[PDB]
């Protein structure tokens, strides 16, 4: 029973209720004028001001307008400025302000709102959980870690804080440490804990430590609608796209691209070798904590469908070749990159983020022994000048145990069943 | 940070309003 009416607002409760009804019934433009009149007669009224903000919120939804939402965001702020705001209404208004600030990508501003909310309600642990999510969204795992520690100091049983703390630990490569927190947080069943991200990383942490229990959690995640399957564990998915670990060129439909990669493979190889020899610093160590051991670096020509101009200066013929194929240069959920691994390298079993791409590998320098890739239950080898294709949303793994280096060219393509408008509008990954 | 090869980030996309 949220108490939103301060003493004066109770004296005008009738007019407020009539205005909110118009907003309930959907007469948006009618309610913005009803609440404008209430804001006129009663300029200090928090409930009138909240009505104006909610209507501005709904108007941003119909019109799909960032500018009108900015105005709503300010009005939600104005509610909190007025005298004598009831606590429930104050909390409702600033929470919704932060949420819509996150909508707009004003992640720094959302953070100030959340920090104020925690300052205003230091006993609300859920507001602290929300604050930590704000830190997580701007990539500040350090402050997010501290926040969930503080939650757990006061409410050790809070499941939301548990999983988020585990997520952070796991992201920090505190693999063993993260398992109990992720596991207990999911088992709590608290709101916000039934999230694919936590099934994803609990199972992966279990795998890395050798806990055969890892797949129990993948099944539960599949059963709760988060994973397409136990083997295919991507989280940014389009449902219905055909799903198989290995593809032939013909199945993908990108027959002309495969032809061109294989016909011109040595120019791609030679430019890659030239960068190894003369510009080796362009190869960057893979830094997503996917390397179990060894030496593994990548030289990226395209990411998120954008050409890296300086990188293409080091592979000019290759970039010229690839420009003819928007199915890969426009794959805003994939990359185009050389990859090199040296002997004694092992890539952890892992999954890519999206089922919306397929990953091509063109072999460039493949030692005759020592090198292999598993996708799902099938392990294959590369050939120099030949293309392999797999769906890297399926769990896959690579070993490099040869006596010399391994070099391939990676070309991501849109999943062939994605329509042109899907390819144009899916957010970049 | 960006989710190129994996799913390590809390969110892999960036919201830019409507
Ligand atoms: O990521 C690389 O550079 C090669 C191995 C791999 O896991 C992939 O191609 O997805
Ligand atoms: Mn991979």
């Amino acid at each position: 029973k949220p108490k939103l009416l301060n003493k004066f607002d109770k004296t005008i409760k009738a007019e407020l209720d009539a205005a909110e009804k118009l907003r309930k019934r959907g007469k948006i433009e009618e309610a913005v004028n009803a609440f404008k009149e209430l804001v006129r007669k009663y300029p200090q009224s928090p409930r009138a001001r909240y009505g104006k903000a909610q209507c501005e919120d709904d108007l941003a939804e119909k019109r799909r307008s960032n500018e009108v939402l900015r105005g709503a965001i300010e009005t939600y702020q104005e509610v909190a400025s007025l005298p004598d705001v009831p606590a429930d209404l104050l909390k409702l208004s600033l929470k919704r302000r932060s949420d819509r600030q996150q909508f707009l990508g004003h992640m720094r501003g959302s953070l100030l709102t959340l920090q104020r909310l925690v300052q205003l309600f230091p006993n609300d642990t859920s507001l602290k959980n929300d604050l930590g999510v704000g830190y997580l969204l701007i990539g500040d795992n350090d402050n997010a870690k501290k926040v969930y520690e503080e939650v757990l100091s006061v409410t050790p049983n809070d499941g939301f804080a548990k999983v988020h703390y585990g997520f952070i630990l796991k992201a920090q490569n505190k693999i063993a440490e993260s398992i109990p927190y992720l596991k207990e947080g999911i088992e709590s069943g608290d709101p916000g804990t039934d999230d694919g991200r936590f099934y994803f990383h609990l199972g992966d942490a279990m795998q890395r430590v050798g806990n055969k229990e890892a797949y129990k959690w993948y099944e539960l995640g599949h059963k709760r609608g988060h994973f397409a399957s136990v083997w295919q564990r991507s989280l940014y998915n389009v449902n219905g796209l055909k799903a198989q670990p290995w593809w032939t060129p013909k199945e993908t439909g990108y027959t002309e691209l495969v032809k061109s990669l294989e016909r011109n493979w040595k120019l791609i190889r030679d430019e890659g070798l030239a960068v190894m020899d003369k510009a080796k610093g362009l190869f960057l160590p893979e830094d997503e904590n996917l390397r179990e051991k060894g030496d593994w670096s990548q030289f990226t020509l395209w990411q998120q469908g954008r050409r890296n101009e300086n990188a293409c200066k080091g592979a000019p013929k290759t970039c010229t070749l690839l420009e003819k194929f928007p199915e890969t240069t426009g794959c805003r959920r994939g990359q185009i990159k050389y990859s090199i691994m040296h002997p004694g390298t092992h890539v952890w079993p892992h999954t890519g983020p999206t089922n919306c791409r397929l990953r091509m590998h063109l072999g460039l320098v493949i030692p005759k022994e020592g090198c292999k890739i598993r996708c799902a239950n099938e392990t294959k080898t590369w050939e120099e000048g030949k293309v392999l294709i797999f769906d890297d949303s399926f769990e896959h793994e690579v070993w490099q145990d040869a006596s010399s280096f391994w070099l391939i060219f990676i070309v991501d393509v849109w999943h062939p069943e994605l329509t042109p408008q899907q390819r144009r509008s899916l957010p970049a990954i | 940070g960006k989710c190129k090869d994996g799913l390590g980030e809390y969110t892999c996309t960036s919201l830019e309003g409507f």
